[PDB]
């Protein structure tokens, strides 16, 4: 679902 | 006597769920005739008891460096929970106490703009892809480049600067071989800040 | 014992012939009870006797701040002549000596680029007019903005950042009301540096 | 030829 990633690493998900 | 320095965790660590952020407490100038160091910790007054202590290390200048570390909750930190580190030492008239926190002030969202390299700079072997990140608060931020999912390390970022409207701004210069740019290869400027939807945003540029 | 800080002349002062550059030698922590300070100035080991002493300032923290200023020639300072201040005082065992001079290293002329505000920025009240100044050495520089004749004061300029080719670079951000920019107003970035023709240059930037 | 800035002379060559 509604997430940010950065070079494979999960950043966050507010949703 | 010995002195105490209290450091925030790393932005990337507090901004990434996948990372673990920690507040460090460093005591330098610890004496041999009393290297014993007590540590007390307080999150918002409330004491806590999970602060591991890292290898004691000799500085070779006469003194010991004693360091205690405290894992924080991404959530706790971003919300603005004062951490107190309290340091006692026989060779010391009274406990020292330092406190640190998420810079006080209304988180502002950083605007991100990829500025393209100047018409008048294509006669050089390397052009300058610019990234502007204005209007953010607090100044704690991360900023990297990349292309085709691949990182671009040949860049340099200014420090953050205080603006007229009580916010910060900064510029990041990515340097690429004219050819590559001209090719059309697309470059992306990734910005990471506490005030972004999901903390992450990625403005790119090309032609 | 007292302390002594040796300051370089202001860049606009070494760079503009109309202005008179001066090396400032500063001595703090001068005691309420031996405030007599002797100065010996030298230029490359050669002594010079045309220096001036600024009036004594009592700091209200129990000490005196004693300052002696020495004019330097625009041509002597750019060429790289070393300036050595020497402070003596009964409250100071051996005299103290300090030395400054134009940063050593081949001067490299700056390329100046003006980058218009990105399309995405035209939604806000004001836009951001960027000046990139890169590839210079020394870092000592001056940069301001103006619009047809008249100077534009609303801007912030980053500290010079060490680029990877050994030179420095910086960014100046001028903020102007979107309108001004929308209706063809011309904005110029003035850059003043040692290794420029006539130590000066302006760049255009309108719509 | 010479250079200027807000009036004030900068430099010549
Ligand atoms: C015996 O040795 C040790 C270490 O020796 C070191 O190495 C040898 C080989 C020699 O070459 C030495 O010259 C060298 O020091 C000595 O311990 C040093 O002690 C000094 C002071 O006594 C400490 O200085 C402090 O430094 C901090 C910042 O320090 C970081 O940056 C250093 C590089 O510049 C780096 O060495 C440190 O490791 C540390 O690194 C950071 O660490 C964090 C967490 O681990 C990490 O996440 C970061 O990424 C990392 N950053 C990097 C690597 O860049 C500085 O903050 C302190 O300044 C404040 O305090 C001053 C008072 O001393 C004050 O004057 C300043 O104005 C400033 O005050 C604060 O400002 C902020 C915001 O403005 C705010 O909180 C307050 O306004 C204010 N707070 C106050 C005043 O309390 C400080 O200068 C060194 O850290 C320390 N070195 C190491 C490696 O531990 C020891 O003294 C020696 N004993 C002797 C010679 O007798
Ligand atoms: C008693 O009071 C006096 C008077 O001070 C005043 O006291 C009360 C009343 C309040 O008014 C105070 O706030 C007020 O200052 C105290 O004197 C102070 O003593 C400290 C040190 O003990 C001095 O610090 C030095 O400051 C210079 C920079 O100072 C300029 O900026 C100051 C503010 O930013 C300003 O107040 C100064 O006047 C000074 O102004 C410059 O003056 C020239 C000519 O006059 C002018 O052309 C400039 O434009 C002007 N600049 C201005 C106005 O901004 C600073 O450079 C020194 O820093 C170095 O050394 C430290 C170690 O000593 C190191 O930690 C620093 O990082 C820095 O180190 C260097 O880094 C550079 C690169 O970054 C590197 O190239 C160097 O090699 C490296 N050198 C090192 C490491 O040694 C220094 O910190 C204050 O100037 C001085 N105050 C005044 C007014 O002079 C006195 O201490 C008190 N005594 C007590 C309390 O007991
Ligand atoms: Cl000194």
């Amino acid at each position: 679902x509604d997430c940010a990633y950065h070079r494979g690493e999960l950043v966050w998900c507010t949703x | 006597g010995p002195s105490v320095f209290l450091f925030p965790p790393k932005p990337k660590d507090t901004l990434m769920i996948s990372r673990t952020p920690e507040v460090t407490c460093v005591v330098v100038d610890v004496s041999h005739e009393d290297p014993e160091v007590k540590f007390n910790w307080y999150v918002d007054g409330v004491e806590v008891h999970n602060a591991k202590t890292k290898p004691r290390e000799e500085q070779y200048n006469s003194t010991y460096r004693v360091v205690s570390v405290l894992t924080v909750l991404h959530q706790d930190w971003l919300n603005g929970k004062e951490y107190k580190c309290k340091v006692s030492n026989k060779a010391l008239p009274a406990p020292i106490e330092k406190t640190i926190s998420k810079a006080k002030g209304q988180p502002r969202e950083p605007q991100v703009y990829t500025l393209p390299p100047s018409r008048d700079e294509l006669t050089k072997n390397q052009v300058s892809l610019t990234c502007l990140v204005k209007g953010f608060y607090p100044s704690d931020i991360a900023v990297e480049w990349e292309s085709n999912g691949q990182p671009e390390n040949n860049y340099k970022t200014t420090p953050p600067v205080l603006d007229s409207d009580g916010s910060f701004f900064l510029y990041s210069k990515l340097t690429v071989d004219k050819s590559r740019w001209q090719q059309g290869n697309v470059f992306s400027c990734s910005v990471m800040h506490e005030a972004l939807h999901n903390h992450y945003t990625q403005k790119s540029l090309s032609l």
